[PDB]
RNA sequence: UUUGCUCCACACAAUAUAGAUGGAUACGAAUAAGGCGUCCUUGUGGCGUCGCUGAACCAUAGCAGGCUAGCGAAUUGCAAUGUCAUUUUGCGUGGGGAUAAAUCAUUUGUAUACGACUUAGA
RNA sequence: GCCCUGAAAAUGGAUGGCGCUCAAGCGUGUUACCUAUACUCUACCGUCAGGGUUGAUAUGAUGCCCUGACGAGUAGGCAGGCGUGGAGGUCAGUGACGAAGCCUAGACCGUAAGGUCGGGUCGAACGGCCUCUAGUGCAGAUCUUGGUGGUAGUAGCAAAUA
RNA sequence: AGAACUGGCGAUGCGGGAUGAACCGAACGUAGAGUUAAGGUGCCGGAAUACACGCUCAUCAGACACCACAAAAGGUGUUAG
RNA sequence: GGAAUACUGCCAGCUGGGACUGAGGACUGCGACGUAAGUCAAGGAUGCUGGCAUAAUGGUUAUAUGCCGCCCGUCUUGAAA
RNA sequence: GAAAUUGUUGAAAGGGAAGGGCAUUUGAUCAGACA
């Protein structure tokens, strides 16, 4: 489907570049003389609910599937009914002898694996 | 595509030349009837310096 | 012959703007020889091209083209607006674009 | 305000049972449309008679064109107006071809020379002058002599393109 | 904006379901939302709204 | 539609020529203003001299080399007028002044080229007759410009060469117009003159 | 110690566009005045003509632009730069060409905080 | 009426600047044009209100779909959520074939809090989900402790005879 | 300094008044198109070096209400009664 | 005396150019056209053709350019102070 | 074996600050349903 991402940027914190102690995780400026809370012109844009995504194309990858997280061969079997719908992303700690199993089971069942080139060797 | 086939395009199909000939030989008994027309079709069109395409009549 | 041109070389004036604010989606194109809004109604829909030269070669060409069309007339002097596909880069304020005659109604 | 149109307005106090035939009042009013003309009626009438818009009605409003709008006429205008300090009465003269063109020329001539707006001008009487001895203002008398030929010395050519390739000549 | 007559986005102050987590009461609301919506009788709207009522508003008879 | 445009700035009003140049040089047009010593400016003489001696007072107090520089040449008085009408503190405005050259007199690169004249900024079309105006050469040499006599000398050394050129070209068109009249009674001239030609 | 360098000739690669695609086509002065023509005793002169826009003038007929000494022009499929001009800088090819200085260190004191300055030394 | 005189202040300066004089000034009039997060139409998100829906496999009703309106906000109130240290339960979860950590102008998801993945490093434990519990979320407090800078190769290291 | 009535700022961004807590316009989910408000259209600056009738020459002219000032008194300056 | 033309208003008069949008996803409704078969611009886009499937076109990121952008916390009627 | 802070190498920018917002050019880089 044609997806439309509203506001593809990141919503960094105000002054998150100026100082190293503040991070780029977003925090609402609860100041009284703030020029970000007051929504001045030329300052950054805050999260509002208007920037939400379409309810048909929310949580969809650019490929067009919802990403799942598998951890074993049993966690693949919740996806063989929904192959167009769900992709499969092997978790970040599945060992290399266990990746070539479920990368090979998903080649049989036909699930579109998201990160197959991880820990390949 | 990695063949470079040239699927019968360098030379010509036989019957295609006659239909272009019949149309040409039927039209030139009208083009040469008026003066300076065969010289007018043989020269391309371009814009000069004062060519304003909203004012001049085509 | 050295007669080759089928466009009219307009300039790229600015973005559509107010005082102190500008909107980079709409650019103002000053076509040559156009002095009124009526007879700027001839060029509506005819498409422009901003041809420029780059250094790295793509598709075997060193010249890259940005297309786009003429949308509506601007005020009282034959300025027109234009909506390019990718907007013009604002280094081209006072840079020749070429209004073609491609969707023609003559 | 705008391009003037002379109206006439007939008005009337609303009748009652004691007097179900009140007298009609006529004004010749230069205004810009039918709505401003009906407001200028109840302005000059209410400064003359015990009647408001609420107490009276308007009998008829018509437009008055001219019988000869292709003949010059030495108009003679009586006008009162409020200055910045006091009120005055005046008498100017206009030359223009149409009666409503003289009132347009009058309001421009008063807003320039005395800074008197539309809201501070009451016209009194606009009358064509029939013979050439009643004209008594010098700036009209020069256009009333025999063999009126004058030249136009300094002609300017309004340009369309922004550059020219010869020094322009103002000769006529 | 509009010149707002009365307050915007105000919840109507009536509950639409019980505060409780009683499963054996949630099935009684699954019975009486069917009845009160598919029967024109006004008794069922009364017992529907009365099953939401808190213990203070539901005194012993 | 000329790439280089040479403007004959004799009898042009200063601020009206400087406003149809700032708008033109911001649209990408290399404009060369020429003989700016004959520019005009409205108002009488000492009124404009007093509007310049008010400008000469305005300098930085603590170091007078910091403040406004009072350029005195007539090319630089017009360049002061143009630079006000361009946003010259940016990269658009700085590039729009790299397309402008102004001289007083006509230099040897520009004496053989055509000179055009802006009609909406001439004195003899805008100023009502009887008004007192001011030539920018006489004003600028009264506030400290030293080369007015040089520019008047070099201009007379080139007016006698351009008059020499015109007499050669006038005798050219004399023997062409006296020759083309025999080529007028043809049939193609009878064929072309009905075409507006 | 023909490796250096200078310049002129294509074979290049290459980088960079404040933005080439018919022609920047030349009297001066005056504007309550001039241009051009035309004779005349040569003038601050007679006579004719012109302006009211350069929308002019000059160029422009072919494969992105031919020829045998009248023929070549197709299928680049219905549009997609459909190119091509410059400013530079290195490298080959051969045609010539010229055969130095400055700084530091040492010195001087007309100079001097240090730099700088001014001097002298095969 | 306009203009001028009356009308004098301290750094150099202000119709915003340039500049303008049949205005690019003033008075008045007629049109055309430019443009705000306003108005109109459309999309999408959310919130609120009103409806439809136990036909029937998401059996299902925390939903499902239909309709319309609305959206600023400090102090403040309530709601839905993310994150953390430990606890009961479950995934017969992950792991020396590399757990946790840390780095990464590499990728993806979410309006956001944050979640997931690739690479590098590294070496022994750690997560998801349903619930329980609190010594649970930092930019400030002339905050506390520890660490490090610019200043800075700077001030200077010159009394007591050598 | 002090009260009465409303409106606003506080608590509020936006377009305009160059600039500004309060004035004019208008109050805000995220975008696209269209049309305007207040103010503007020589150039900086998007938009008429438009049109129409006048007035005005200042050796400190004058130009966007709040608003960043000016008076009595004058003048055969000019224009009009 | 007879017209005509302005100006204002009306048309469920005809007609041309351009821009932005294509939400929804079996049918049902309304209404035209039709003798009928059905067809339709009538409860939201399709038809045809071409190019590309490699870096076309998108994402991030650095810089350039146009326009805007004062330093946060804080007490305060009012803080960039 | 994190950050402050520092060194070498690589990229880029730089006329009296730096940083940020919307938009695109240019370079770098990443990409997948049809692949």
């Amino acid at each position: 489907p044609k997806i439309v991402k509203k506001h593809t940027k990141k919503f960094k914190r105000h002054h998150s570049d100026r100082y190293h102690r503040v991070a780029e995780n977003w925090r609402k400026q609860k100041g009284i003389d703030s020029v970000v809370r007051r929504r001045f012109r030329g300052n950054i844009s805050q999260p509002k609910i208007g920037y939400g995504s379409n309810k048909k194309t929310k949580f969809l990858s650019p490929s067009g599937h919802k990403t799942f997280l598998v951890a074993n061969v049993k966690d693949l079997e919740t996806l063989t009914m929904h192959t167009k719908t769900y992709a499969a992303e092997i978790a970040h700690n599945i060992s290399a002898k266990n990746r070539v199993v479920i990368l090979a089971r998903a080649k049989a069942l036909g699930i579109k694996v998201t990160n197959p080139k991880g820990r390949l060797a | 595509a990695n063949l470079f086939p040239e699927q019968q395009n360098k030379e010509i199909k036989a019957e295609r030349v006659e239909d272009q000939k019949v149309v040409d030989k039927a039209l030139i008994a009208e083009i040469k009837k008026t003066p300076l027309l065969k010289q007018y079709l043989s020269a391309s069109f371009s814009l000069k310096n004062g060519d304003k395409p909203h004012m001049l009549k085509f | 012959a050295e007669s080759h041109r089928l466009y009219v070389k307009g300039k790229h004036l600015s973005y559509q703007r107010s005082k102190r604010v500008n909107n980079p989606n709409v650019s103002l194109i000053k076509i040559e020889g156009v002095a009124t809004p009526q007879d700027a109604q001839f060029y509506l829909g005819k498409r422009i091209a901003y041809v420029y030269r780059a250094s790295k070669e793509v598709r075997g060409s060193k010249i890259r083209v940005m297309w786009g069309k003429v949308t509506r007339t601007h005020g009282n002097s034959g300025v027109v607006r234009a909506t390019f596909r990718n907007n013009l880069p604002a280094k081209t304020f006072g840079a020749s674009v070429r209004i073609f005659l491609y969707p023609s109604n003559i | 305000m705008a391009h003037f149109k002379e109206y006439q307005v007939i008005g009337r106090r609303l009748p009652t049972e004691s007097v179900p035939e009140p007298k009609l009042f006529r004004m010749r009013i230069f205004a810009s449309n039918e709505v401003i003309a009906k407001s200028r009626y109840w302005y000059f009438l209410q400064k003359l008679h015990k009647v408001k818009k609420a107490s009276g009605e308007i009998v008829s409003i018509n437009q008055i064109n001219e019988a000869h709008p292709t003949k010059v006429k030495n108009f003679g205008v009586w006008v009162r107006y409020d200055s910045r300090s006091g009120t005055h009465n005046m008498y100017k003269e206009i030359r223009d071809v149409s009666r409503v063109a003289a009132v347009e020329t009058l309001y421009q001539d008063m807003a320039a020379r005395h800074r008197a707006r539309f809201r501070s001008i009451h016209i009194l009487k606009v009358a064509e002058i029939e013979k050439t001895a009643d004209v008594k203002r010098q700036y009209v008398k020069q256009f009333l002599t025999k063999d009126l030929k004058f030249p136009l010395p300094h002609r300017v050519q309004k340009s369309t393109k922004t550059f020219s390739y010869k020094r322009p000549s103002t000769f006529y | 904006g509009i010149d707002h007559t009365s307050k915007q986005h105000k919840r109507s102050g009536h509950r639409t379901a019980p505060k409780s987590d009683n499963v054996y009461l949630k099935l009684l609301v699954k019975l009486y939302t069917f009845l009160a919506r598919r029967t024109d009788a006004p008794f069922n709207k009364v017992v529907l709204k009365a099953l939401f009522l808190s213990k203070i508003n539901r005194p012993p008879v | 539609s000329q790439p280089v445009v040479v403007i004959d700035a004799k009898d042009h009003l200063l601020g009206r020529l400087a406003s149809t140049i700032a708008k033109q040089v911001l649209n990408g047009q290399k404009i060369v203003v020429v003989r700016a010593e004959a520019l005009n400016i409205s108002g009488e003489f000492f009124r404009n001299k007093l509007k310049y001696h008010d400008f000469l007072r305005k300098a930085t107090a603590f170091n007078k080399t910091r403040g406004p520089f009072h350029f005195r040449a007539p090319s630089r008085i017009l360049y002061k007028a143009i630079r006000g009408m361009v946003s010259h503190k940016t990269a658009r405005g700085k590039a729009a002044l790299e397309r402008l050259k102004i001289f007083e007199g006509i230099p040897p690169p520009y004496d053989k080229k055509k000179r055009v004249v802006v009609p909406q900024a001439l004195r003899v079309l805008r100023l009502k007759p009887g008004r007192k105006y001011t030539t920018l050469g006489k004003l600028s040499t009264s506030v400290g410009w030293k080369y007015e006599d040089v520019v008047a000398k070099l201009e007379d050394k080139r007016k006698v060469r351009s008059a020499e050129y015109y007499a050669k070209k006038r005798a050219f068109t004399k023997k062409v117009s006296s020759a083309s009249a025999a080529a007028s009674e043809s049939d193609v001239a009878k064929q072309l003159a009905s075409f507006g030609y």
